[PDB]
RNA sequence: UUGAACAGAGAGCAUUUCCGGCAGCAGAGAUUUCAGCUGU
């Protein structure tokens, strides 16, 4: 913590206070830097879900290559990443181990769909809109910054109307009708 | 009710000028400090490790060399750093070993200069100016004894005919000489050893104990008239010159190449001999050696004392020097080089901290008898914790976990794969000697320091 | 640290000092943590010499309390044990300290000097004799160093050879200073005054002259003439003749000045034969000094020393009886320097009748002299 | 040379249940001759302590001592230490576990909701309050103010000075009990699960999972001396560890019902449990005899404490009691709640309190100073104990006046002097000595020469065989237990010539039997088989 | 043996004496090298026993011409008269240790018992005390060295051209 | 290599040669300390 002279880092190594090798390196909060997340362990909350998705890919990949079992479930879990979304093509079944990541499910967050679909600035504006309470999605109003919208379900992702950001944005068009509100 | 706490009042414990260090309250309740054992523990292993990345010795080498490997090499015992080397090429050169750079060279002979040292020359018709000129004198197979002076610059009082003052002349050969540390006398050993001195041209007497020729010499240091010498009979033969005659000889296995004498101790001399260890001998009683230092894996070359006598080095046949402690009898420390081939000399320097080695291929180094001590001068508390550590270090010596890592050193592959295989040797003739002395009856049990020397002259009550 | 060393370097003179009934234990802890906080204070940064001096006044100070309290508690004045040396040492121990760190306060060097010479028998003169010669090695120029250590060698011990060669080694370091000058002749009439006076009195009971004062006397014009000249014009000698005669003139001034001081404090010398000792620094002034001080200026200083060189036997008490014995010598004297002179003659003769007039029934012999001095 | 405090400053040395060598004889009395010199000078120190300990004393037979005001005392006592005794009221998280550094300088509160603080509690500078929204529940520093684990939800955290979140140990799964290690820099945590965790700071290294096998552990505390755990479950049971044996150093059964609470004393002497049967207990240590049982508490006893000065801090709920000079062997210092009718040979407590609107929820004494500080369920209070603490600390060990320099520096050089985790063993003083096997006499190979020569001879002369005796009544004549402990199947050359020593040993005991009857006579030794012997 | 040390400089004459040698044979080597630049290390080595200073620029210049001109004036006479040791002319010497080998003829041409060296070993020593200067004085002189160089190096100068100002 | 007288250093080593005991008395410096004779 002093900057250790010749001799001390000679003699000691590995030592480090703020690095240890049970921090993976630090990624939980890499990413939750990246994605702007609240809580600690939602993380670990979807380290877990990766963790499930590899295993049981693991597994179904140690089965023989032309059986129809192995060949439907993979391509049926396959179909569901891509639908939820956390998955960005359906093709490769190499996707399962390499490209199923907490920062996949964490892109599939509503703050950083809405900063995505160009609603919010970044993705900490977008966690102040929907703490705000000025989000739904479809009819009701999402409060919670962790929502996971998937593929069809971000085609309703809009403001909720008597919203100001609605209203400045239409007033910023002069597009404004005030008989519905906005 | 009487009450009273704890007054801590700041004025004793942080200073009222900025200028002026914190106070140290001290309290040396083993209650207060509790883990006495293995602080100092982990302080011995941290000397040992810090020991162990320090241990830097090579100083460096002096000029570049001779052209032919160094054969003869003498300190001069009053001045710290000056120094005399003769190659195998007849050249020999005073060094100063401050700037590691020679004072003057000389083609001395034409054979090998096989012996030199140097002199404060007692002439009874000049005055010896030893604070301007040094002085070495050198014989060789060239039958010829040769003196020179040299001019140092060491004291500015003066301001002149540097080389060659005399030339002695013997009839045969010459293959030692070492000087008397008085009295304008020195002896050369060779076809047969002779006793001179600086102002007659000729051998003053032949001390000879038998018709068989000598290979070294060396003048005690106290009691300066005591010679030694090594035949090549396997013969150690002690001389005295109040007597003007041998005095002792002993027969040993193997050849003896060296000898130095204990310069604290007087009557003890280390020999330095053929099969591959050191004897620590008494000369009031040479029936049995008082050491033998027996770590090296070819044949022993040269060896020195410290001057302060508590340790000796020891150079051998196998690339490679070792520094012994005087009561111990393995080596405390080896010393070696990939440019270092067939160390045949070896000086312990006046300062008793630089190990002059003069080698085969031509060069001369420097070593550090320490390898992890450094040569600045130390505040004291760097001296202090130096001498805790090294004191800390005695104290935990035997540890198997310091103790593995203070024996630790890097063996050229030859010098390594020889000691294995003489380990397995020496396993397996004590095997057998084991089972011959199950069966047999008499079998006596000799010392290892007795199993060396085949016979004595003037035999012991 | 060292402070832990001086501190438990403290601890057996209180483990007697204990064992011997005076002192309690939380007294003594008292003393340890005053004790402390100076050894603190002396052996860290930022020191100085009055946390120097203040140590040694506190160790004084409980000095004078061990002896107060074991004369009222053991009723013994010494308890010849460890506690009542020890803390005399340690003051010299911190004075030696003192010294050694800072050496340039001669008022920390001589409390040094006082203390141990006061402490008496205990100390020894040679332990004196090695502060003196570190403090004559690192203040060679400071002179009132070489009286001090000459005077307790000759005022106390009565060394005259040592005392000799205090002061000629001074004399050869600073031969500037006319201060060193004065004390070495005032040191070799003191002696020649000691060796005439046990010779007196060892005849009353049952060669060697002032020539030694007339020799340093003779090497102090000399040399103190050629210190001024070589301080004065310092660099160099780019001046013409006239600065050179006016420098010239200006050193036989400083030089006359100082044998002037040197004759005022030269007659209260009255053991020795101190007519033929001021007469000799007299023909010593009287001869040439290489700028014609009577041929030309300093007229003043020629009859400066005419006016000493008439009254030096008139040098005498309201008794006149030297006057009628030699006034006609006064006299003489007046007529001589009223034959070259032409204003220092009505000087000389107003000066003189004035000097007997202010110097010396009574009165009628008195008015016999006003006439024949009239 | 005699020193009266000399006996603090001794060191026991092994004993067997002199010499004839010159060298090794004077060796060993220059050794004893410094042994004593140095017991003596570092016993002369005493003189040099700044300081003097901290007391009150009753000067009447009317002032009892426990019934003192805390008031009383701040108005007794000077302005520093009135206001060292804080009090911080802060009601809405939960109760606060307190925690003081080791040094006195910064304290390290908990709720048991979220809130977090640590501070410098004698100036005014808090340098982290964070306000972690789970149930945290323990924490400590480190080695310094500049780091310090919390015990939260489940996964114990690891802050920096100013509060950023280092570490998330995924280990330490449920901690309720975190402790540091200083000397070894080792944090050790234990809780809900019944396993105890070494977890190396500076490396970053998990060095210990021992299973406690004993269920959650309800109390945890650490011997200062020589850094072994006691760990209390819900048996009555303390166990000692250490982490290189995966079993517990010692196992005591100390309270019925589960143990609420431990305490060692810094000199790793005493150690006071509280079990759930309102029982405290003193216990030695180092003989492992139970000194006093103090039973039938009114309530049990949720906390002990012990100071640096020995007092002995227990709090059963909304009181807190101390006792001084109760960590000793006599019968007459079993700590008492009042003295009946007066007997001077009974503890009554020395100081008491009462926190009359809640319940403490940990206690732990200032270090340097003069205070205990309780955490309780709105906040802190100080209280201005006086007989309890170390007025003379050492300033190279931990120094409460230490600057940001002497913190850097010092840091560095006890991380370089860090001891492992392998040297902690029951006694501190194990780690220079030699084996307890090996033996005590060293070898000459003389004796090694000897031992492979009857080594060799094992065979026929029965060495390595219990020796034949007839009279050692022969259902237990060792080499029938021989022959039973062995193996009933396998034969070997060794076992039979068991079989022919017992053979001989029962007819021994057959002749002797039948010349002790009378039957027979002396020798008449079978005078035909005399003849037949050379066949 | 390097046991005594004599620093010349504008203010005056100054002897130290050598507490602890330097190394002999390690003289050029990293650590001995850098111990006289680290001012804590090299008041291990040196200490000052004497300072006789000046009288004045006047014989200050006449000394820095002596000096100059390797003369040994009448203040080196008496400082060395005064600080060293009266040793044997034939046996065992007092070592002097100064920086001009042509200064040391006329040191033992006044003091037969004094043998004067400057090599490698008393040059360093020598650049120490150039290096640290007024802290190794402890305080007593008077006037600034610095400000008494530049008036010395002026009036050295102008006597070594004769500058006239008329 | 020794001897002689001389000049010294404070840098070593003994031992019972005296003192660090008491007064009477004069002396010394700024009311405290300092300096010698006749006996205990």
């Amino acid at each position: 913590v002093r900057k250790l002279k010749h001799h001390e880092q000679k003699l000691l190594k590995k030592v480090d206070f703020l690095e240890w090798k049970q921090d993976q390196g630090h990624r939980d909060t890499q990413v939750m830097r990246t994605y702007h997340i609240q809580n600690r362990e939602d993380y670990h909350k979807y380290n877990r879900i990766c963790g499930d998705i590899r295993r049981l890919a693991n597994k179904l990949s140690l089965l023989p290559p032309t059986d129809p079992f192995r060949r439907k479930h993979e391509q049926l879990l396959l179909d569901k990443l891509y639908a939820m979304g956390v998955l960005t093509t359906k093709s490769k079944i190499s996707d399962l181990e390499n490209k199923v990541t907490v920062s996949a499910i964490c892109r599939r967050r509503l703050p950083v769909i809405m900063h995505r679909l160009k609603m919010a600035e970044t993705i900490q504006d977008a966690v102040k809109f929907i703490e705000q309470g000025h989000v739904r999605v479809g009819p009701n109003l999402i409060n919670d910054p962790a929502y996971l919208v998937t593929r069809n379900m971000e085609d309703y992702v809009t403001w909720v109307d008597n919203s100001k950001i609605k209203k400045t944005l239409l007033r910023y068009r002069n597009q404004i009708d005030d008989f519905d509100f906005s | 009710m009487k009450i009273k706490t704890i007054k801590r009042s700041a004025d004793d414990y942080v200073p009222v000028k900025s200028t002026q260090e914190s106070q140290m309250p001290r309290n040396l309740n083993p209650e207060l400090h509790p883990f006495e054992r293995a602080r100092e523990y982990t302080k011995a292993l941290n000397a040992t490790k810090l020991e162990r990345m320090f241990a830097k010795p090579f100083v460096g080498q002096l000029g570049y060399g001779h052209r032919d490997g160094v054969y003869a090499i003498a300190k001069n015992y009053g001045s710290l750093n000056k120094l005399a080397t003769g190659s195998a090429d007849g050249v020999i050169k005073y060094w100063n070993m401050s700037t590691r750079e020679e004072f003057v060279s000389f083609k001395a002979h034409y054979g090998l200069v096989t012996g030199l040292c140097v002199t404060q020359p007692r002439f009874h018709d000049k005055k010896p100016d030893l604070k301007s000129q040094n002085f070495m004198l050198s014989c060789s197979d060239d039958k010829t004894v040769k003196l020179w002076s040299i001019n140092v610059d060491d004291y500015s009082n003066k301001n002149n005919e540097e080389g060659l003052i005399r030339t002695f002349d013997g009839e045969s050969a010459f293959q030692g000489i070492d000087s008397h540390r008085e009295n304008s006398t020195f002896a050369t050993g060779g076809a047969k050893i002779h006793l001179w001195d600086v102002n007659r041209l000729k051998p003053v007497s032949d001390l000879s104990w038998g018709a068989d020729n000598i290979t070294s010499l060396k003048f005690n240091q106290n009691e300066t008239d005591i010679l030694a010498s090594t035949g090549s009979d396997n013969s150690i033969v002690l001389y005295d010159l109040r007597t003007n005659s041998p005095t002792q000889k002993i027969v040993q296995t193997m050849r003896t190449n060296a000898i130095c004498w204990n310069p604290m101790e007087a009557f003890n001399f280390v020999t330095a001999n053929e099969d591959h260890n050191a004897y620590y001998y008494d000369m009031r009683n040479l029936s049995r050696s008082l050491n033998v230092f027996k770590d090296h894996v070819s044949a022993v070359m040269d060896v020195d004392f410290s001057p302060t006598g508590d340790e000796i080095v020891t150079g051998s046949y196998d690339k490679s020097i070792r520094i012994y402690k005087t009561n111990h009898g393995h080596s405390r420390e080896i010393y070696h080089t990939k440019r270092m081939q067939h160390v045949f000399q070896v000086k312990y320097s006046m300062d008793s901290k630089y190990i002059i080695s003069g080698s085969d291929d031509g060069n001369v180094r420097l070593w550090r008898s320490k390898a992890w001590e450094r040569s600045n001068v130390k505040t004291t508390r760097e001296k202090n914790k130096l001498e805790y550590d090294e004191k800390l270090k005695e104290r935990f010596r035997h540890m198997p976990e310091i103790k593995r890592i203070s024996r630790h050193r890097h063996v050229p592959q030859v010098i390594k794969k020889a000691q294995e295989i003489k380990n397995i040797e020496l396993s397996s003739i004590k095997r057998r000697e084991a089972n011959e002395r199950r069966t047999r009856k008499d079998m006596p049990y000799i010392s290892e320091r007795k199993k060396q020397i085949v016979g004595t002259v003037h035999k012991y009550e | 640290s060292k402070t832990r060393y001086y501190l438990e370097q403290c601890i057996p003179e209180m483990d007697d000092l204990v064992e011997k009934g005076l002192f309690t234990k939380n007294e003594v802890s008292l003393i340890m943590k005053k004790r402390t906080d100076f050894e603190h204070r002396l052996n860290s940064r930022g020191s100085s010499i009055n946390d120097y001096i203040k140590y040694i006044n506190y160790e004084s100070n409980v000095n004078k309390l061990r002896a107060k309290r074991c004369k009222r508690i053991l009723q013994v004045k010494k308890t010849n044990s460890l506690s009542d040396w020890s803390i005399q040492q340690r003051i010299g121990f911190i004075y030696q300290r003192g010294t050694n760190k800072f050496p340039q306060d001669l008022k920390f060097w001589a409390m040094y000097l006082n203390y141990m010479k006061a402490r008496g028998n205990q100390t020894s003169y040679k332990k004196i004799h090695n502060i003196y010669n570190q403090l004559l090695k690192l203040h060679p120029t400071n002179v009132d160093i070489w009286i001090s250590c000459a005077k307790y060698e000759y005022e106390v011990h009565a060394n005259f050879k040592s005392c000799r060669n205090i002061f000629q080694n001074g004399l050869r370091f600073n031969p500037d200073v006319p201060k060193l000058w004065y004390e070495y002749v005032k040191f070799e009439l003191n002696f020649i005054t000691k060796l005439i006076n046990r010779r007196k009195v060892m005849g009353l009971i049952n060669a060697l002259r002032g020539d030694i004062a007339l020799t340093i006397f003779d090497v102090c014009m000399k040399t103190l003439g050629k210190h001024y000249i070589n301080k004065h014009k310092g660099y160099y000698a780019i001046s013409d003749s006239k600065m050179n005669i006016e420098l010239n003139k200006e050193t036989l001034n400083y030089l006359f000045s100082e044998s002037l001081r040197y004759i005022k404090l030269f007659d209260e010398f009255l053991d020795l034969e101190r007519d033929y000792l001021i007469n000799h620094v007299l023909q010593f002034w009287k001869n040439d000094m290489y700028d014609l001080s009577l041929r030309k200026d300093l007229p003043e200083l020629y009859l400066k020393t005419v006016m000493i060189d008439i009254t030096l036997n008139i040098r005498y008490m309201p008794v006149e009886k030297l006057d009628i014995d030699q006034l006609q010598l006064s006299v003489k004297k007046y007529f001589a320097y009223i034959s070259k002179l032409d204003s220092a003659s009505v000087k000389s003769l107003k000066n003189e009748y004035r000097s007997y007039l202010q110097d010396n029934a009574e009165d009628d012999p008195r008015y016999k002299i006003l006439d024949l001095i009239i | 040379k005699e020193r009266e405090n000399q006996n603090k400053f001794e060191r026991s040395t092994y004993t067997n249940n002199q010499t004839k060598d010159k060298k090794l004889r004077a060796g060993l009395k220059k050794i004893d001759e410094q042994y004593k010199k140095a017991v003596s000078s570092a016993a002369a120190t005493d003189y040099l302590l700044p300081e003097s300990n901290g007391y009150l004393e009753p000067e009447n037979e009317l002032e009892k001592t426990f019934k003192v005001q805390q008031s009383e005392i701040k108005s007794s006592v000077d302005v520093s230490t009135a206001n060292k005794a804080l009090d911080l009221s802060l009601k809405e998280f939960g109760p606060y576990h307190i925690k003081y550094a080791k040094n006195g300088t910064h304290l390290l509160i908990t709720g048991r909701k979220g809130h977090v603080a640590s501070m410098d509690w004698r100036k005014g500078q808090l340098r982290a309050e964070l306000f972690l929204n789970e149930t945290c529940h323990s924490a400590t520093y480190l080695q310094n103010e500049q780091y310090f684990a919390v015990a939260q939800k489940k996964y114990t955290f690891i802050y920096d000075h100013e509060g950023t979140e280092l570490h998330r140990l995924k280990q330490h799964i449920e901690a309720r009990h975190l402790d540091f290690l200083p000397y070894h820099y080792l944090l050790v945590t234990a809780g809900e699960t019944g396993w105890l965790k070494y977890h190396d700071v500076s490396t970053g290294q998990l060095v210990s999972e021992l299973r406690t096998k004993a269920g959650p552990t309800m109390a945890m505390a650490q011997n200062p001396w020589n850094a072994v755990m006691h760990l209390g479950h819900s048996n009555g049971t303390v166990s000692l560890w250490s982490p290189s044996m995966p079993e517990p150093l010692v196992k005591l059964l100390s309270a019925r019902g589960p143990v609420n609470s431990i305490a060692i004393d810094r000199s790793g002497y005493y150690m006071a449990t509280t079990g759930a049967d309102r029982s405290m207990k003193i216990w030695d240590i180092r003989n492992f005899k139970q000194l006093h049982s103090v039973e039938s508490l009114p309530t049990p006893g949720t906390n002990v404490s012990i100071s640096d000065t020995g007092l002995l801090a227990l709090s059963r709920g909304p009181h807190v009691t101390l006792w001084k000079d109760a960590l000793k062997l006599s019968g007459d210092s079993k700590p008492c709640f009042g003295s009946m009718g007066g007997n001077p040979h009974r503890n009554t407590p020395y100081m008491s309190h009462l926190f009359a609107g809640n319940k403490v929820e940990n206690l732990g004494f200032v270090p340097f100073e003069d205070l205990l500080g309780v955490g309780h369920q709105t906040g802190i209070t100080n209280l201005i104990v006086p007989g309890a603490g170390e007025a003379n600390y050492d300033a190279l060990e931990l120094n409460p006046f230490e600057t940001k320099k002497q913190r850097q520096e010092q840091e560095v050089r006890t991380l370089l002097n860090k001891l492992p985790a392998d040297t902690i063993t029951l006694d501190p003083n194990s780690i220079g000595s030699v084996d307890k096997r090996s033996s005590t006499i060293r070898l000459n190979a003389k004796d090694l020469a000897q031992t492979t020569m009857d080594a060799n001879n094992k065979a026929k002369t029965n060495s390595d065989i219990p020796d034949v005796k007839p009279d050692v009544k022969g259902k237990n004549s060792g080499l029938r237990s021989f022959l039973r402990k062995k193996t009933q199947n396998v034969i070997d050359e060794r076992k039979l010539r068991v079989q022919k020593q017992l053979d001989k040993e029962k007819n021994i005991r057959k002749r002797n039997h039948q010349i002790k009857q009378g039957l027979i006579s002396e020798d008449h030794k079978d005078v035909i088989e005399e003849a037949l012997s050379r066949f | 043996p390097i046991e005594y040390l004599l620093f010349e400089e504008p203010t005056g004459y100054a002897v130290f004496k050598v507490k602890l040698q330097q190394d002999d044979i390690g003289s050029r080597l990293k650590e001995v090298q850098e111990q006289i630049n680290d001012f804590g290390a090299f008041t291990k080595l040196i200490e000052l026993v004497s300072f006789a200073p000046f009288k004045g620029a006047a014989e200050a210049l006449e000394n820095a011409n002596d000096i100059s001109e390797g003369l040994v004036s009448e203040s080196l006479k008496a400082i060395l008269d005064l600080n060293l040791p009266k040793a044997s002319s034939k046996k065992k010497n007092i070592t002097l240790a100064i920086s001009d080998k042509n200064l040391g003829p006329s040191i033992k041409e006044e003091f037969p018992y004094v043998d004067c060296i400057s090599n490698e070993l008393a040059q360093d020593l020598i650049r120490g005390v150039r290096l640290h200067g007024e802290k190794l004085f402890k305080g007593l002189q008077s006037g600034d060295l610095e400000r008494a160089q530049l008036g010395l190096g002026h009036a050295y100068s102008r006597a070594k051209v004769k500058f006239s100002v008329q």
